[PDB]
């Protein structure tokens, strides 16, 4: 149960960059800007 | 207003006209010096 919870709550985790939200970085920064940003949570998302 | 070149920044802080859906927004007017203007802006303290 709580390796599950571990894994729910990194959703929310900025890992650095500017929102844990897509929908954040997407509707804001400029495109090329946005492809950078979302290419950072991919990264760290995946290593939770 | 946007889609006009009589203006000089329209900088939103396009993607600025769907990141423009909030409650009440404003039409904060005041007269700057261009000096001015680049301090218009989050922070700039």
């Amino acid at each position: 149960a709580q390796a599950l919870n571990t894994l729910v709550k990194q959703l929310s985790s900025n890992f650095g960059a500017i929102s844990s939200v897509l929908n954040d970085i997407l509707s804001r920064l400029d495109p090329p800007e946005a492809e950078v940003q979302i290419d950072r949570l991919i990264t760290g998302r995946l290593q939770s | 207003l946007y889609n006009s070149t009589f203006f000089s920044t329209f900088k939103c802080y396009a993607t600025k006209l769907n990141d423009l859906c909030f409650s009440n927004v404003y039409a904060d007017s005041f007269v700057v010096k261009g000096d001015d203007v680049r301090q218009i802006a989050p922070g700039q303290t």
